[PDB]
């Protein structure tokens, strides 16, 4: 039941603008003709000739006035009950056409003021500062009417305004605006600040609510300090007397400790009324422990430091005194941009107030399952060939379509993409020729299927170097909405039909695209991007609703602090998600969303705190689409801070701006399960150990004791005739031995007998003392029992139980003895 | 038929064409008009781009529509 | 051809009493003639009548029963013999025929009054005959109603010895009373030649060449039993030839061949023909195979001297003068001459002991001595030992081709011991008898409760060895399973036999003491099929084994007896024997006997238990692989309790490389290898624990403790020795355990803070920090060593190996690069 | 009912015992009448050992039967 606005602000309008520049070339800017504080004053060299009541006080009333209106739209949308005029309206229902003939008006409030002076006089300075509007819309009539101000009824209607006549400060919106946004003006210069601050906080409750109006006197004090004015604390315990502002009286205290009531009602008293012994003013922080005011005051026990944060007496003082004063109060365009920029901070602090801080702005380091992915990507790009049309096979594993849609949404892909290397961009090219035919679909159903790898071989690519690479890619991802509307769509997981190569493709190229950017953009960060969508009406409807409930719970506060329900409202209605997980295409050129595309949907993106780290696009020439993209970081969040509505597109449906705040903390990190990455990758890497398995395939091997058996027998009927000088007592009494021992030794298994019937063996001179041809061959085939029996006393010896120290050394933990193991071998 | 495309920099050139014309004969006439080399030129109607070889009454672009022109570069 | 009954002139009574009778009454009586009626002396002893007295009618005697025999083998080995007019030949002499002929051929010679040759040869007969009809009536009693079966046999004989019209080929009784008296004359030639091919001439047809040389063979071997001299044999002799019918002489060759008598003198430049030529003629030779032969005089072994000394010895005049003597010679003598020729057919063997072990048996014995100490191996299927599955043809496999004794002789002690805990493995493991009435009876419970008696190893030895004799459950099942004839035979039945018998072998071969006997007696209850099959085999052995003289007929002797082998119906198992015949003929009543001869001792039989009177004097015989039970004679024994016919075949053992038997090694070598092959588990530990994934999680826990700390810490270098000592280690540290780089691994270890420098800070998350670098510090070190030390030199280790490298191989482990 | 039992030594044993008398029985009787005790007792009849515990009806062993009883001992 609460309209959207249409981005009516005082910061940008050109006719209130244009009428503060009249009132200061034609009132505020010229000297007081009075007496009463008509001595100018300097500030840091410049004249400013009226300064309690000049430019920078009426453009500060004006900022009042819109904020008060903003505040009371999101008090009636929070439910809260507003105070009514005459007409049932309440300050909610005020149309952006009305503030501004309502700003134009407030332009002229004070101009009719000679000097300072006060009381006395008070009807001709607002008659003449009803003169002095009056003659503005005659001069301007040709613009104002009736575009502004519709008729002269209109105009005399707020004239009358002006006038004050008969001080009906609450007939109207206009008049309340008027001459509340003047009061609101009032804070700095009327000690003691408790009684003032409380009594403008109950005059202007009523009308727009108590967080409303916490959120008002707090973004006064931001003017404030926007203005280089003076800001005053606040102490509830203050002990000077209070001040009854309306009649400028005291409440008093009598002999015993009871403040003079009425028959209750607190009993008024003028100041210079000198009264009773032993009866004393009631205090400022007796005022402000009265139930009645507690009823209708955060104030009481609260404190407020004055002055700004960071800066001593001095500073503040040294500050106070600087130029950019005389600059606020005489260059419209200059204080309006201080309280632009004021404004647009207050609707920041309160975020990044309702969350965990972050220090830091760059993305966060690699995390194990990053890194693993960003190795599984580099092994699928350097080997094509492992990709199937069902599923990936890499290393004995395989990587079906979940996986990579998991890499898709529990990965950084950005992180991952400054993980990889140029070796794996050039393989781009070779992953392309595998995908030749592989068919890549829009995600505009009547559009037809489009030959990925072909496509790229032919139409994209452009030869060169990495870095051209990097810019076809780019291109790629910029140029051919068959290939960027089906990739998006997955990465965001919003796709529907897809293929497994799309999201295989899809998981290879957000990453290989995010390195390219990197690499390749130089462009400053810009800290205002426009990013264009369109949305059935029934979703942009359900992210209207979401972002007024997250601006309607986000307030400035003096006293009470909404910040859980700012928490709260933001965790139930963030929207972020529609610009997450994929490499976002935006603008600096808004009419690139809105114009070019006729996007019904505009996101003003605002990256304040250089958070996004956004990457250029293309090419920026004159009539470029000024392209910049984002992945937005995973705990970084896009919040509203206004809607607006921006009129219809060329197919006739609404268009809406979402101005959106990039916030990062740590609230908005997303839980994830480690380990989706990084198991496949260990599976991958679990070594194959080959050499051991044919190392335990030749400890596993047969003697074969038939051979030493025969050749005792070969030694037998060799020995049974001796040809040769001690060729057979030789074989008697050297080599059946030897035979006897090893067969026994090796029939047995013991190594021990093995080792030392190793020394048993002739040398190759015993045998040299024979040279007959049975003599070279007998020799030939101890040689081989010698072998036989070798392996065996060396691997059942020496080997095997050395490795099983070294095994036992390890599950144990003690490497130093494993290594002893191998070192520290026997001999036999 | 003629046709208007608007370009960014507030330009609007006109073009006499027919509904069979390709999109690549109206990048050569937008070439010959203004100077603007057609593997530079990025064309959108209704929000959408048009694709090479298809034609104009493809896209239903008839008398007086308007389609918008960006420049459109590879990076380097 | 019919089955013999085992009548022998060695043993009937009825023939030995008759010689009695004529030496009692004749033969030992002096000459009342002329001729050569002077006595002669041998060592002391008168022998009145020397050549033809009692020697001289117990060798005609022997002489009708060796050419029965031959003939009967002749016929066996399908040889036509001479007919007589009723179609019979000398084959078919029957036994009681053969009794009445010897019993004649006692008294053929009783009716000499002096050696006068010529004149008075009717008188003599005469004589004779007159003497023969005596000794009938006076024992007319015992024996018309038994061996003669009417006083017209007994004239049938008595005319055969009174020779009434030189009649000498009328019947059997005529060919043998007369050739076989003509067969002594081999002695007092003129010269040997003529006279042995004459003699051969006239026996030649009746039974063959082969039986002739046969009979003259063995009776030379009778001439050395009876001390009778034994003359040479020169087929290049060059005295003259003598024609034996009409003491004559042939003349170069002139014929019309044109006898000549010895007093016709002729011309100039003609002779009389030499021995050699009528040796030499084609005629001659078709007849007689002595051309080109040679046999020497004597014995072998004894120089003219030693031989002269025999001659004259006591032993020919107890030859001449006691039956029971001569007898026993003869006897020997037969019985020798039915084992030369087997002997001589074979290859000759120096060593009567089992031969050493070969390869398989020493394995199966290995794998026996590891089953009996770990009986748990036993499943009812198979055996299952260090990782290798036996199953019932392993078994098998070595029950038919190892020699189960030497198996045994390759366990020992330890082994019998573990006897009884395999029995108590095999508790309740039911063994089936081959009497498939009888019931199962549990194998190790009966050890236990009945047969296992206590003691130390002997009395287990003792023990088994009184299983396998006494319990035919047991015994049955394990024999039958030993000779491959078992059926539906469980697999643990096979194992405990393929066990056993190895163990029994050792058993009896550890306990027996006893000295082998030389015949033992083995009974059978054969099927009449299969026995008619052993009979068949046997009598074509025993028709080609026969002696020789000129023409030596091994080759065939070698080739029947390798065909008609059946000694494995006594290999494979300890196979039960007796030296009592009357164990297996009278206690069991088997139909078929083995009269088993080992007078070379080849068979090594064991005792089996007692042999206290009334025993079963049982011994045992594993038969072994180069000896054959080679059959000599198969003989009629009667009938069983059952009816069945009974007979006794006699084996002879004879060793020889021929009888090995040839079998491919290798069939237990190969289990016994695979058992020696290692499980190698600390390596499959190795191998597993180097799979292992790291504990990147403990990492990350440790970058998030270093993070959440160093981000917040009022500390100046806590915070910058964090943030500049730790967590740089820990980032390298994941990366490295995610890529597996050993490079970066090694030198991160140095990249770690000391105790020191930890210890410079004393805050309670300090200390619990410290303690996770450490064990993540162990876990890159661990990691690092492996793949940077251990694997490595591991596979250097291999390789070095698969080179037969060694050396190499060991440096491969001693020489490992530091990092 | 009477059967006789020879032994090797040529003594022939006989005992009149009834079919229902077990081999243990018999053996006992074999015993009293002669010495012998069970444990050397070896009876066989038709060629077929007799186990204890089955008596004479389960083996056939009927009128006049001739059993044979030979000694059977462990060795040493
Ligand atoms: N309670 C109130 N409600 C609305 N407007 C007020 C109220 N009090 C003061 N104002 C505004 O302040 C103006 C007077 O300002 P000024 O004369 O500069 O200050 P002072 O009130 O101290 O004399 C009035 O014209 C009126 O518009
Ligand atoms: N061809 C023959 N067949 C059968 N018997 C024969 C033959 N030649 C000789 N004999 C036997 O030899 C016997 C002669 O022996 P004997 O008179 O003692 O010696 P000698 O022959 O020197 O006179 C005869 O009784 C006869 O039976």
């Amino acid at each position: 039941s609460v309209p959207t606005w249409n981005g009516f602000s005082l910061y940008t309008d050109e006719t209130v603008r244009n009428a503060a520049r009249y009132a200061y070339d034609n009132y505020l800017g010229k000297p007081y003709t009075g007496t009463v504080e008509a001595t100018p004053v300097n500030f840091g060299g410049q004249m400013v000739y009226r300064q309690h009541h000049g430019l920078a006080h009426t453009l500060r009333t004006m900022a009042y006035a819109e904020i008060i209106v903003e505040e009371a739209r999101k008090a009636k949308l929070r439910g809260e009950s507003l105070k009514t005029f005459a007409d049932g309206r309440t300050l909610a229902d005020v149309t952006p056409e009305e503030l501004r003939k309502i700003m134009i008006a407030q332009a002229f409030f004070v101009t009719g003021r000679d000097d300072e002076e006060s009381s006395k006089n008070y009807e001709k300075y607002h008659e003449q500062s009803r003169d002095a509007f009056l003659k503005y819309v005659e001069e301007n009539k040709s613009t104002l009417i009736p575009d502004v101000f519709k008729d002269e009824k209109d105009v005399k209607f707020y004239a009358d305004v002006i006038e004050d006549k008969d001080h009906k400060w609450a007939d109207s919106p206009a008049h309340v605006l008027v001459n509340q946004g003047h009061m609101v003006d009032l804070v700095r210069v009327k000690q003691p600040p408790e009684s003032y601050l409380e009594y403008y906080f109950s005059q202007l409750q009523p009308w727009i609510g108590s967080t409303a109006t916490e959120a008002v006197f707090a973004t006064q004090r931001q003017f404030f300090h926007a203005t280089y004015e003076a800001v005053a604390g606040f102490d509830s315990e203050n002990k000077e007397p209070h001040l009854v502002v309306d009649g400028l009286g005291r409440y008093v205290i009598g002999q015993d400790g009871n403040p003079i009531r009425e028959e209750g009602e607190l009993k008024f008293f003028s100041q210079k009324k000198k009264l009773e012994e032993n009866q004393r003013y009631m205090r400022v922080d007796e005022y402000l422990k009265l139930d009645e005011v507690q009823k209708r005051f955060p104030g009481a026990g609260k404190k407020l430091d004055g002055g700004l944060p960071g800066l001593k007496e001095y500073q503040y003082l040294q500050r106070l005194n600087s130029i950019n004063r005389a600059r606020c109060e005489n260059d419209v365009d200059f204080c309006l941009g201080q309280l632009q920029t004021a404004h647009h901070q207050t609707k920041i602090t309160p975020i990044k107030r309702a969350f965990q801080s972050s220090s830091e702005k760059a993305r966060r380091q690699p995390n194990m399952d990053e890194i693993a992915a960003a190795r599984i990507v580099q092994q699928i790009m350097a080997n094509p060939d492992c990709i199937h049309d069902d599923h990936v096979f890499l290393n004995g594993q395989k990587l079906e379509e979940k996986f990579f849609r998991d890499l898709l949404a529990k990965c950084d892909m950005a992180i991952v993409g400054s993980l990889l290397n140029d070796t794996d961009i050039r393989n781009i090219d070779t992953l392309m020729q595998h995908e030749r035919n592989t068919e890549f679909h829009s995600t505009d159903a009547k559009a037809k299927p489009v030959k990925l790898g072909e496509t790229w071989e032919k139409t994209i690519r452009s030869g060169g170097g990495v870095t051209q690479i990097k810019h076809d890619l780019i291109f790629l991802m910029q140029n051919d909405a068959w290939y960027h509307t089906r990739v998006n769509a997955i990465a965001q997981n919003r796709d529907k039909d897809s293929t497994f190569k799309e999201v295989l493709i899809t998981a290879l190229m957000t990453p290989l695209t995010n390195k390219s950017l990197m690499d390749t953009s130089r462009s400053p960060a810009p800290k205002t991007l426009f990013r264009g969508l369109d949305l059935s009406e029934e979703f942009k409807n359900k992210l209207i609703n979401q972002a007024e409930t997250i601006i309607a719970n986000t307030t400035e506060h003096l006293f009470t602090d909404l910040s859980t329900e700012a928490f709260k409202q933001i965790k139930l209605n963030d929207f972020s998600q529609v610009s997450a997980r994929t490499c976002a295409s935006t603008s600096t050129n808004i009419e690139v969303p809105r114009t070019i595309f006729g996007s019904n949907t505009i996101f003003e993106i605002l990256d304040p705190d250089g958070l996004l780290h956004p990457k250029q696009v293309g090419t920026h020439v004159s009539g470029s689409e000024s392209e910049y993209s984002i992945y937005l970081p995973e705990d970084v969040a896009l919040v509203p801070i206004k809607v607006s509505f921006d009129g219809k597109t060329g197919k006739g449906k609404d268009r809406h701006i979402f101005t959106l705040v990039a916030v990062k903390s740590p609230d908005f990190t997303p839980r994830h399960e480690s380990g989706y990455a990084v198991g496949p990758l260990l599976k991958m890497q679990t070594p194959k150990l080959e050499e051991i398995q044919r190392l335990v395939e030749q400890a596993r091997e047969e003697p074969d004791l038939e051979r030493v058996f025969n050749l005792q027998s070969r030694v037998a009927r060799q020995a049974k005739f001796s040809t040769e000088s001690g060729y057979k007592t030789f074989l008697n009494e050297k080599v059946a031995p030897v035979l006897e021992q090893s067969l026994n030794g090796l029939l047995d298994n013991n190594v021990t007998i093995l080792g030392k019937v190793l020394s048993a063996f002739p040398s190759d001179g015993q045998w040299s003392a024979f040279n007959s041809v049975e003599a070279r061959q007998m020799k030939i085939q101890m040689d081989a029992i010698k072998q036989m029996v070798e392996k065996k006393a060396v691997l059942e010896g020496q080997i095997l139980p050395a490795l099983a120290q070294c095994q036992n050394a390890l599950e144990k933990q003690n490497i130093a003895g494993a290594l002893q193991a191998l070192r520290n071998i026997p001999s036999l | 038929m003629q046709i208007f495309v608007k370009t960014l920099t507030g330009k609007t050139i006109t073009l006499e064409v027919e509904p069979s014309d390709t999109i690549e004969n109206v990048k050569a006439k937008i070439q010959d008009k203004e100077g603007i080399p057609p593997d530079q030129q990025a064309l959108i109607f209704a929000g959408k781009q048009l694709e090479d070889g298809r034609t104009l009454s493809d896209y239903n672009i008839q008398k007086e529509s308007t389609l918008h022109l960006v420049l459109r570069l590879r990076g380097g």
